[PDB]
């Protein structure tokens, strides 16, 4: 009654809605808490992740870099291959993927470089062929650039700048964070105080209002405490702004229209160290005394509830839901609570190789001092326990033991991890993605399904950026990861695949395994 | 080398 291809199109269609159901993020980060790691040396054919390539710093800059008077700073456009350093007031750009590059300077600002970005551009503002706009903070001024970054031959951007008579006096706010949104929004922050600015510029001069202009949303007024911000977080699927204070206070801004901002929530320590005494599993780890040191936003395709991962310097991953108070009228939330946990691992790096209960005490990322966080799940930790050398933990999902769980109730945040060294004085300052923005699906089920894109996007891959050089990390799949076992088994007995081959099945299941 | 700054006439349109 059906033919051969119809009967195959049935099997696709119901393979298709198999990798689609890959569990969403709120299912298995329930509330509650997790230290569920599998942890593989960095050189061992099952590590998530390895270093590919490393790229020096140009001695050109290093020239310039020792030439400097008061201060000096260092940066990652991860996004088009691009590093830069700001001396003084002159700036440098280069391709960090060009084996001999040559340096793009700019020198025309009057005064001190304290941030720089590069953003997407406002529609309908500039020529198309201007792909992205670099903003220049100086303790005077901020300075917008206009961008080309058109592909060449070679695989690496090509990079020419153009004026645009775009610039704003600072005021006596510092900027040391900025942001952009898919839209061309540029949002400011600084070492000042909590203050939000946002920088509007359009193409046409009216004789009431400049091309270029700059507010302050925060609108303060009155007695303020001493605070100040360590890092802004943009989630354009939300339309939601993030800032993280020194006292580790979490404000959340939306934007409810193309030039409003609103603050919606205002979650202080105290807060979050209150939800966490409600959980059942009370640590150490986090106190009045711990430091939240960094924020990662997480969007709503990979998760409707939770939305913002928290860092403290103990090495706890905070995983905090938001709500808004009603169903419709984007629609801000209004509350942010602290709802999972996931606790450090415990397997510490060693140059020798080493050989059930929640572990909540573990000291290994005791102190982390910069932690990033990227779709599906992908965390880099820099852990600093002695002032000289930094270590970096990755871990990535157990996509694997993920999609096999069964039932859902069964489902934990299973994470494998590694430690991969840096040399001695390689200080680690940025890690940013150079590939694109990974997804599975369009919606949380489905989305972290890494198995499913094996093969229609390449690995993610992330620039390092240390004081000396650019570090290439790489993931690893499965095939990568199969591939390699085998590869050491080329040189063994009948059993020894077998037994490779059953940590495979024990660990992804059978039917992908033999898909591998 | 300080970089050319192309004009802000090929920049923003029309």
């Amino acid at each position: 009654a059906l033919p051969p291809v119809a009967k195959a199109a049935q099997v696709v269609n119901q393979t298709l809605q198999l990798d689609d159901s890959y569990p969403d993020l709120d299912s298995y980060c329930r509330p509650g808490a997790s230290s569920d790691y599998e942890m593989q040396s960095s050189d061992s054919s099952w590590a998530p992740f390895h270093v590919v390539r490393h790229h020096n710093i140009p001695d050109k800059v290093f020239e310039h870099l020792n030439a400097g008077e008061v201060f000096t700073k260092l940066g990652l456009f991860a996004e088009i291959g691009y590093a830069w350093a700001s001396i003084d007031s002159s700036l440098f750009l280069w391709d960090y993927t060009h084996p001999n590059p040559e340096l793009i300077g700019y020198e025309e600002a009057t005064h001190t470089i304290t941030a720089v970005a590069l953003v997407p551009p406002k529609p309908g503002v500039f020529v198309k062929t201007i792909t992205h706009v670099l903003v220049v903070a100086t303790t005077s001024e901020i300075i917008l650039l206009g961008v080309s970054a058109t592909p060449t031959p070679s695989g690496s951007k090509s990079l020419t700048l153009y004026s645009t008579r775009m610039s704003v006096h600072r005021g006596g706010s510092d900027v040391s964070f900025i942001v952009g949104t898919k839209d061309g929004r540029i949002f400011l922050g600084g070492e000042s105080d909590t203050d939000i600015h946002e920088i509007f510029y359009q193409q046409e001069e009216r004789w009431f209002s400049s091309r270029c202009g700059k507010i302050n949303h925060s609108h303060p007024f009155g007695s303020r405490q001493q605070e100040w911000l360590r890092g802004l977080y943009v989630d354009d699927t939300r339309n939601l702004l993030y800032s993280l204070s020194n006292r580790s206070t979490i404000r959340t801004y939306h934007m409810e229209g193309p030039e409003k901002l609103t603050k919606v929530i205002e979650k202080d320590k105290t807060s979050c160290l209150r939800d966490f005494a409600h959980m059942a599993d009370s640590s150490p780890l986090f106190t009045d005394k711990t430091n939240i040191v960094a924020l990662s936003p997480i969007p709503a395709t990979e998760a409707s509830k939770l939305h913002l991962m928290a860092l403290t310097d103990t090495g706890c991953r905070l995983f905090l839901s938001a709500t808004s108070s009603a169903s419709y009228t984007a629609l801000a939330p209004q509350s942010m609570q602290l709802q999972f946990v996931k606790f450090p691992p415990r397997e510490s790096p060693t140059r020798i190789r080493t050989l059930s209960q929640l572990d909540k005490t573990s000291r290994a990322l005791d102190p982390s001092a910069l932690g990033f966080r990227f779709s599906p799940g992908y965390f880099f930790d820099v852990v600093r326990k002695h002032p000289n050398q930094d270590m970096l933990f990755v871990s990535a999902p157990d996509t694997g033991r993920i999609k096999v769980t069964q039932p859902a109730s069964a489902l934990k945040y299973f994470e494998q991890g590694t430690w991969i060294e840096l040399e001695n004085g390689n200080r680690t300052i940025e890690i940013g993605l150079t590939t694109a923005p990974f997804a599975a699906a369009k919606q949380p089920l489905g989305f972290g399904n890494e198995l499913a894109v094996q093969f229609d996007q390449v690995p993610g891959e992330f620039a390092v950026l240390t004081n000396t050089g650019v570090h290439i990390v790489r993931r690893r799949r499965l095939v990568d990861i199969f591939a390699k076992a085998l590869g050491n088994c080329v040189s063994a007995s009948d059993d020894a695949l077998e037994r490779e081959v059953r940590k495979f099945i024990n660990q992804y299941g059978r039917v992908e395994t033999i898909a591998a | 080398r300080k970089a050319k700054l192309l004009p802000m006439e090929e920049a923003l349109l029309p």
